[PDB]
């Protein structure tokens, strides 16, 4: 098993699980912010 | 990330102000009351120079510039698009530039080691202060002050130096100039001489200081010694910086006239025939 | 003169040639620089787990003078303490450490001391280069003033004894160390000061980093005629030490 | 989303706090200084302008 | 307040100090006498020599003096051999280059044969200086890190008064040998061509000058910051380190992130000082040859700022408000 | 379990708890403002 | 793609927590100002015109 | 066997399998953004 | 070839890693600014012209 | 030709690699960037005199 | 045998085995991407 | 004449290699741009030439 | 046995043998590539 | 003449033949570049003015 921050696996993955949770987070308020500037001013 | 023999060094204590509030470190770097302040006005300057690099029309490097605002407005407040972003820059900068010197202080303190580096630093925080505060408050505008730009704070030193005719024939520019050139030479040869005491040709030992002071009395008659080079070099930089400063501070305040003219008290001297 | 193409010329190739020297060379001078304080390690004394982009250079060998051997860098660290009495005051990195008992007399701090060989320094000819001035032929007082025989005035105003003899660098003629003789009531014995450390007045030498009870405590030299580099990394630190340790006020805030 | 909490078994308090004390004054300084170099939202200049 | 170490409060003198010998013999052609000056030993050392007289030493010296008397006599007689004259007017005579129509022929002596032949003494002599501080180096076995030091000087020395001129063949791109003349040429040599400002190459060696200077400031002040450790013998730090090291090491550390070590900072020492002239004699090279408008070579190549104001005085003010009349 | 700052997990919940609090009063007060910003002289 | 989490097994969060906060703001201002730069999508000046 | 890092043969098989799901999704990505952008304007 | 993955006996993934990431936004980011730079491709003139 | 491997008895492979890596893409980029500066192999300005 | 990096005979074989074959793939690709350009506008 | 294999007992193989690559592409490269110097040689203008 | 980097005869017998053939490849491409350009542009 | 070997009797071998191959190469880049410099010798202009 490879590990250079001497975490375990299970750690990882529970770290990852709520890492994500977030981006996706992240991402769903850019894309809202996307849509209504387009619908605002277009560039397409 | 410390290294092997750094963690005995790090201990608590001599701080000027804040105490234990602002006591720690983020990576190699120390904070303090002084980073903190450092971090603000360094950030809002880079910010504000950016926010002017746009509101200009380019953001190329070679091309941004900033200037200060025109000779009518005198000494009072500019509209920020006419040169007060310049005035707002500059005053981030020297408080960036005092809160670096203080907390360089605090390291010494706390490392329990002299305070020759901030005291070196001061020089050169002299020196820009008087090419920005000192001479444009004597000459009455802060229009005289350099604009921020990496290939347009070239045009202002050529126009500055052409606009008395020869700046060479300056008495303090060639005291300046010396300086510098001496103290260029003094560090090759104090780099070369460690260098190469340190590394003989292969398969010899290594020497030490009395192989270095033979060479030099060898080579030209006199050695300075390991301490005395130190000094030299110290002062040579302090006084390149002092005289660098003198220099430009007497040419627009005090003298008026071209500079070869100032000549005339050694050519029209009575005791020539 | 012409173009390779579009605005390309011998000025163009110069500059980029030279672009890629300095990328080079910057990349040499920052790895010939990486040969002692590595890898690094984190506040537990543990390998951490980043260790730069930067990686290590290859071996150096040094022939040293009189025998003493050889050395190679990069590599293990001969001059690594063993046991310091420090503290956490926190469960990550990036928090001080605080002293377990007296860090004056314990070397950490502004105190610390390096594990430095326990043999003297030998010049040329192969002699301790620091020999005290009575045993010196033929050196004398040239200009300044002669502390020898003046009294000794610590940082808090306390006259601890008189300086009786002085340390100096044959090879170089340059005063390296001042000996004071200490009061009963103060100590016994002798003990020296670096000439850094000092201030030579008319009638006095004031010593400003550690107080009068503070002297009794200073490391002493094994031999009476010679000090080797662990001895005097010792005793020089020690003194360095009382600019923070010597007094509560000197610690805390200035404010 | 619910697991946000856990943020704080990562990063002390000490540091983080001062890090967005910095932050949130820097942003609010230049958003308004770049407000304030602006014709149609300098509101020093429009009360000399309507009066 | 503490003591700064920067004059020493006590002086001891002893037996004066002969030098450290090998089987190469260098005492046999060292001299004998030796002298002390308080005066200087308040800072560094008090003896006074003695110095190692070779041949490359002697015959440097003979022709720099026999160069530097051709000139002062050639301006003496250019005066009319007054002495009052010659001490008015010293700082404005000069042994000017010869004229543009020569070539690369050897001209008349009125117009430049005495230059040539001051510069051919002054060329030998510089070569032989050079010659002796390598053979010094030689014979006490140790590097050649000074004679390459010089070397990257004497590029520039050479550059400036030997290759240029055959390469844009012809004598009269010399510099003359004068105090307010050789200024005079540097200006008019800026102005011919250009602006040298925009000289990419010139704007680096300002960048190594500068970094040159700063970084003996630097030094200086952290050497002496650490002396109380014994931070001047550098040496015995480097062989065996000490905390002095490590404390310097540091206080760069905890200020902008990365450090050095005892031997590394002398290599960042050289390499900087020695790229000043290498920088420049490349840049002074390409002048004239390559390029002769670096303004417009700066047009050309898109970094040359452009300005929306208007141009003259009475853009901006009234002759009779500038008198306040 | 992973905890880099020796914290608990209880302990880690109370701290969110009061940071949240604070934050949503921040963010309501920086809304009034900019509703009221907007309506004295709009940008959109 | 299920073994994604494994990057944590190399790389500490501690410091790529601070390097994408550090990036993701610098490329936000970035982006904002260079819209600012133009004229059709700078809303200041849109604004000012509109009135 | 040779290895210059101290890992194993089935370590770095798992983490090249790893990297080159990643690349993969990578690719796949600007392959479909490089075919809207070709229909929107397209070069050659 | 099916032997590719012995690349990560030479080579230590930390440092790699950090070098390609580094490097492919440089490379985007400079693709980007080369469109922005030309005539027929930048969005945002030809935006303020369709308007 | 067969014993051609054993160029890596004596270059070790760790710094060939690297430097091998560096100079291919300078070569391309550097390729790439002298088609551009011709007019008849420039294809966005070919796409751009095209429509 | 005279060895400067520690590498033995083998381990060179298959190395330089690894290496050809990325070479190869490598040069591959650059031969049809130089038919399609030359296809497309040729030189000579 | 059949005795050339004795110069690796006088020089070191390690450094002639690398001195040999570098100055090899360096020569390659001056040859090329020497070459596209000319007007009759310049292979990227005769395409436009017989276009 | 006149030496100075370390090798012996065999050693120094094998590298030059090797080295040749990847000169004389080298030089037959650069052969063609000559040939080949002269019959495209001659220069004499 | 036929004892013209005993020059390996007083120089090193070693440095003599690196000075011999830097030497020679400057000299042949010399002459080149000369001969490049006239204008009757030029070869690379004569293909064009035969043309
Ligand atoms: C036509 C042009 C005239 C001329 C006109 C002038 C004028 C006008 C000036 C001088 C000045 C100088 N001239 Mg002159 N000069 C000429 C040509 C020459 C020649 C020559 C021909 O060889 C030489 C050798 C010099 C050299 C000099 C020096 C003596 C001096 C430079 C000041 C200095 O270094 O202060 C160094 C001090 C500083 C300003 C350093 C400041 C550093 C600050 C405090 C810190 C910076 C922090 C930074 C922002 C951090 C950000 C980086 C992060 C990593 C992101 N001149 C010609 C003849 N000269 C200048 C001078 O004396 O200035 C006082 C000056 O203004
Ligand atoms: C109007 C003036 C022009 C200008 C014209 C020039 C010209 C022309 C030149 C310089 C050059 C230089 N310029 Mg400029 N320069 C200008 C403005 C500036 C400013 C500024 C405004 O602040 C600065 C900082 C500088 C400074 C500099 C240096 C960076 C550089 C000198 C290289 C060097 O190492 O010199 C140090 C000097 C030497 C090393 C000379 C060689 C010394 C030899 C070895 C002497 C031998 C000893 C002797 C024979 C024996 C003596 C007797 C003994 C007692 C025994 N310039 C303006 C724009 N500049 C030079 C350069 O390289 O530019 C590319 C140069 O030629
Ligand atoms: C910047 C470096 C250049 C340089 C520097 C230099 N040379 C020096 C010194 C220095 C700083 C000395 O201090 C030393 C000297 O004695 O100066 C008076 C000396 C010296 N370099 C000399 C020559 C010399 N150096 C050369 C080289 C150089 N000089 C460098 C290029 C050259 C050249 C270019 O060819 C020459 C010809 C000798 C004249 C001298 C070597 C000293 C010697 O051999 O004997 C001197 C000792 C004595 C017999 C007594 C001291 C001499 C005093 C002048 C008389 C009494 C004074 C009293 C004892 C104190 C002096 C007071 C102080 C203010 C000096
Ligand atoms: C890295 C680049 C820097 C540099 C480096 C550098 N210079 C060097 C060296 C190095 C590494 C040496 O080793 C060499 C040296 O000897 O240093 C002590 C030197 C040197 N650089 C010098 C000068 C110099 N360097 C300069 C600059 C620089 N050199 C750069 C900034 C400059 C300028 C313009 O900035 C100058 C003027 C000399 C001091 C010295 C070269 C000595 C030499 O060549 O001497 C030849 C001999 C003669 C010309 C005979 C002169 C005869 C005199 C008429 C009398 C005898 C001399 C006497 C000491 C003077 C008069 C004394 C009076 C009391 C009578
Ligand atoms: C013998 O002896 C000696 C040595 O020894 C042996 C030596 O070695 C040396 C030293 C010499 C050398 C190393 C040679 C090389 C030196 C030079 C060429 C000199 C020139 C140097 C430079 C060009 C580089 C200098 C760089 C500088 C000044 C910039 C570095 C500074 C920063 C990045 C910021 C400083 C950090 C601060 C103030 C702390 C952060 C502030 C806070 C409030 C902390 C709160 C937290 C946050 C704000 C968020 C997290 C913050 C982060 C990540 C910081 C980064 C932020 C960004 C925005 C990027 C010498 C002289 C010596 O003689
Ligand atoms: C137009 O052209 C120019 C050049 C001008 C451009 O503008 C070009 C621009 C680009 C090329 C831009 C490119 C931009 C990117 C590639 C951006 C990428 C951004 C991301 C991948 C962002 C990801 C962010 C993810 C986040 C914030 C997710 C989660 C964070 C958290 C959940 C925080 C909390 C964490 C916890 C609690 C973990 C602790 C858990 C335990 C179990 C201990
Ligand atoms: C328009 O273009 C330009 C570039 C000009 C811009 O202006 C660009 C602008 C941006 C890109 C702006 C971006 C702005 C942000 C991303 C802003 C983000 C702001 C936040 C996330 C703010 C968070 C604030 C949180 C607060 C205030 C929380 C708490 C505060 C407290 C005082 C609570 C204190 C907590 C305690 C005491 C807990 C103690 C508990 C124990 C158990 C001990
Ligand atoms: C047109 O002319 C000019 C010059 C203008 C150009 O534009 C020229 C341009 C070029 C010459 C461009 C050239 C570009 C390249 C050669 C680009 C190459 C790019 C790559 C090879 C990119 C590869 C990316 C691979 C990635 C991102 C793969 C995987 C990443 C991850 C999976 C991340 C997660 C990692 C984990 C989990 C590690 C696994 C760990 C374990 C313990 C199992
Ligand atoms: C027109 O004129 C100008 C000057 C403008 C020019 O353009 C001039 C141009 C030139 C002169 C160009 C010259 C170009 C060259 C000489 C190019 C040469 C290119 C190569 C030799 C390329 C080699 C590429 C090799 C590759 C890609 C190899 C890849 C290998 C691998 C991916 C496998 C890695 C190996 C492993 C993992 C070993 C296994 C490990 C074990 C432990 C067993
Ligand atoms: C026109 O005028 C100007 C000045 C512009 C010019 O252009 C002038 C140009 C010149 C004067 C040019 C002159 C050029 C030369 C003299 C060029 C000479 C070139 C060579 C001698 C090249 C030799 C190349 C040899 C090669 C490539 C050999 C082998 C290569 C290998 C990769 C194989 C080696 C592998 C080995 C040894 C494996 C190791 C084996 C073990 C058993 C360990
Ligand atoms: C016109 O005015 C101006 C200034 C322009 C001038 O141009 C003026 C020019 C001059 C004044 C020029 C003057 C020129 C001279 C005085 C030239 C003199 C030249 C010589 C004396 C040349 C001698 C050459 C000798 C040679 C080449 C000898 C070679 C010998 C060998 C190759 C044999 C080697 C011997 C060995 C190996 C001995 C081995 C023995 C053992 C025991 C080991
Ligand atoms: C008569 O009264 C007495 C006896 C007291 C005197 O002798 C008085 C003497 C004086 C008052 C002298 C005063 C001297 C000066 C003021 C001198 C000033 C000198 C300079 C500023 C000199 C600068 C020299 C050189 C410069 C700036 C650059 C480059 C030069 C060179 C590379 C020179 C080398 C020349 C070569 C290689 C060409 C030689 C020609 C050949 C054909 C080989
Ligand atoms: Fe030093």
């Amino acid at each position: 098993d490879l590990s250079f921050t001497g975490l375990t696996d299970e750690q990882a993955q529970e770290l990852h699980s709520v890492y994500m949770s977030g981006l996706w987070l992240f991402s769903a308020v850019a894309v809202v912010a996307h849509l209504a500037t387009f619908i605002w001013r277009p560039w397409f | 990330a410390l290294l092997s023999f750094e963690r005995k060094y790090r201990v608590r204590g001599g701080t000027l102000i804040g105490g234990d509030l602002f006591d720690f470190w983020v990576g190699p770097f120390y904070v303090g009351f002084f980073g903190v302040t450092t971090a603000f006005f360094a950030l809002l300057g880079t910010i504000l120079i950016f926010w002017g690099a746009s509101q200009q029309g380019t953001f190329n490097p070679w091309l941004i510039n900033i200037a200060p605002p025109d000779l009518s407005y005198g000494l009072g407040m500019a509209p920020l698009m006419e040169g007060g972003l310049w005035q707002i820059i500059t005053i981030c900068a020297i408080g960036a530039f005092v809160s670096w010197a203080l907390r360089e202080v605090e390291i010494c303190r706390k490392l329990g080691m002299g305070y020759h580096v901030p005291f070196a630093f001061s020089v050169a925080i002299f020196a820009y202060v008087t090419l920005v505060v000192f001479r444009p408050l004597l000459m009455g505008a802060w229009g005289h002050g350099f604009p921020y730009g990496i290939w347009s704070h070239l045009d202002w030193v050529s126009n500055t130096g052409y606009a008395y005719l020869h700046f060479h024939y300056n008495p303090a520019h060639m005291l300046a100039v010396t300086f510098f050139f001496t103290t260029t030479l003094a560090l090759a040869l104090h780099g070369a001489l460690v260098l190469s005491a340190a590394n003989p040709p292969k398969g010899e030992e290594v020497k030490g200081p009395d192989n270095e002071d033979t060479f030099f009395r060898d080579f030209i008659g006199y050695s300075i010694g390991t301490l005395g080079i130190h000094r030299v070099g110290l002062l040579l930089a302090l006084n390149a910086g002092f005289w660098s400063a003198v220099c430009i501070i007497i040419s627009g305040p005090v003298w008026t006239k071209g500079w070869p003219e100032w000549w005339n008290w050694w050519l029209e001297m009575p005791i020539w025939p | 003169e012409e173009t390779f193409f579009g605005n390309f010329d011998l000025a163009s190739l110069s500059l980029w040639l030279f672009y890629g020297f300095f990328a080079l060379l910057i990349y040499y001078l920052q790895t010939e620089n990486m040969r002692e304080g590595y890898p690094l390690e984190d506040e537990d004394g543990n390998t951490a787990a980043n260790q730069g982009p930067f990686p290590l250079p290859k071996e150096k060998t040094f022939k040293l003078q009189h025998g003493r051997g050889e050395l190679t860098l990069p590599g293990e660290d001969v001059q690594r303490r063993d046991n310091l009495a420090l503290r956490k005051t926190a469960h990550g990195n990036g928090f001080p450490m605080e002293p377990t008992g007296d860090p004056m007399l314990d070397g950490v701090g502004p105190a610390s001391w390096s594990k430095r060989r326990d043999v003297p320094e030998l010049d040329a000819h192969g002699h301790p280069k620091i020999v005290p001035m009575s045993a010196a032929e033929g050196f004398g007082v040239s200009a300044g003033t002669d502390p020898r025989g003046l009294p000794v005035m610590a940082g808090d105003g306390e006259i601890v004894g008189l300086v009786s003899d002085m340390w100096i660098d044959e090879a170089e003629q340059l005063v390296r160390y001042l000996e004071l003789e200490l009061d009963p009531e103060w100590g016994d014995g002798k003990r020296l000061v670096q000439r850094q450390m000092v201030r030579i007045k008319s009638d006095r030498v004031k010593v400003r980093s550690i107080y009068g009870k503070h002297f009794k405590n200073v490391p002493k030299t094994k031999s009476p005629n010679q000090v080797t580099l662990l001895e005097e990394d010792k005793i020089m630190a020690y003194y360095a030490g009382g600019t923070l340790y010597a007094d509560e006020s000197r610690l805390e805030p200035q404010l | 989303m619910s697991k946000f909490y856990k943020i704080w078994l990562i990063f002390d308090p000490r540091r983080v706090f001062v890090a967005q004390g910095v932050f949130l004054f820097l942003l609010a300084a230049m958003i308004h200084l770049v407000l304030l170099s602006t014709e149609h939202f300098n509101w020093f200049e429009l009360a000399a302008a309507n009066a | 307040p503490e003591y700064q170490n920067i004059f020493t409060q006590v002086q001891v003198q002893g037996p004066a100090e002969l030098g450290v010998d090998n089987e190469n013999n260098l005492t046999e052609e060292r001299t004998t006498g030796t002298g002390f000056s308080q005066l200087i030993g308040w800072i560094g050392n008090a003896q006074l020599g003695p110095i190692y007289l070779g041949w490359f030493g002697i015959i440097s010296l003979v022709t720099g003096t026999l160069w530097f008397n051709i000139v002062g006599f050639n301006m003496l007689s250019q005066v009319g051999y007054s002495i009052p004259e010659f001490i008015r007017q010293l700082f404005w005579l000069a042994l000017e280059p010869p004229s543009p129509e020569y070539g690369l022929r050897m001209p008349p002596l009125d117009d430049g044969g005495w230059f040539i032949i001051a510069s051919f003494f002054l060329l030998v002599s510089v070569i032989s200086w050079w010659l002796r501080t390598y053979q010094l180096a030689e014979m006490h076995k140790m590097g050649k890190h000074v004679a390459w030091a010089f070397a990257a000087a004497i590029w520039l020395f050479l550059v400036l008064g030997l290759f240029r001129p055959i390469l844009m063949g012809s004598w009269s791109e010399a510099v003359p040998y004068g105090i307010f003349p050789h200024l005079d040429w540097t200006t008019a040599f800026s102005i011919r061509y250009g602006n040298l400002y925009y000289n990419p190459f010139h704007a680096l060696s300002i960048v190594f000058l500068y970094g040159s200077v700063l970084l003996f400031a630097m030094h200086g002040a952290t050497i002496l910051a650490v002396t109380r450790f014994g931070g001047d013998r550098e040496l015995e730090q480097i062989y065996d380190r000490g905390t002095a090291s490590e404390r310097a090491g540091l206080f760069w550390r905890w200020t902008m992130g990365f450090n050095a070590t005892m031997e590394g900072i002398h290599r960042w020492a050289w390499w900087f000082a020695v790229l000043t002239p290498i920088t420049g004699g490349i840049g002074i090279l390409l002048t004239g040859t390559v390029v002769d408008n670096w303004f417009l070579w700066a047009v050309e190549h898109n970094f040359a700022p452009d300005y929306t104001q208007d141009y003259g005085y009475e853009a901006y003010t009234t002759y009779d408000g500038f008198l306040g009349r």
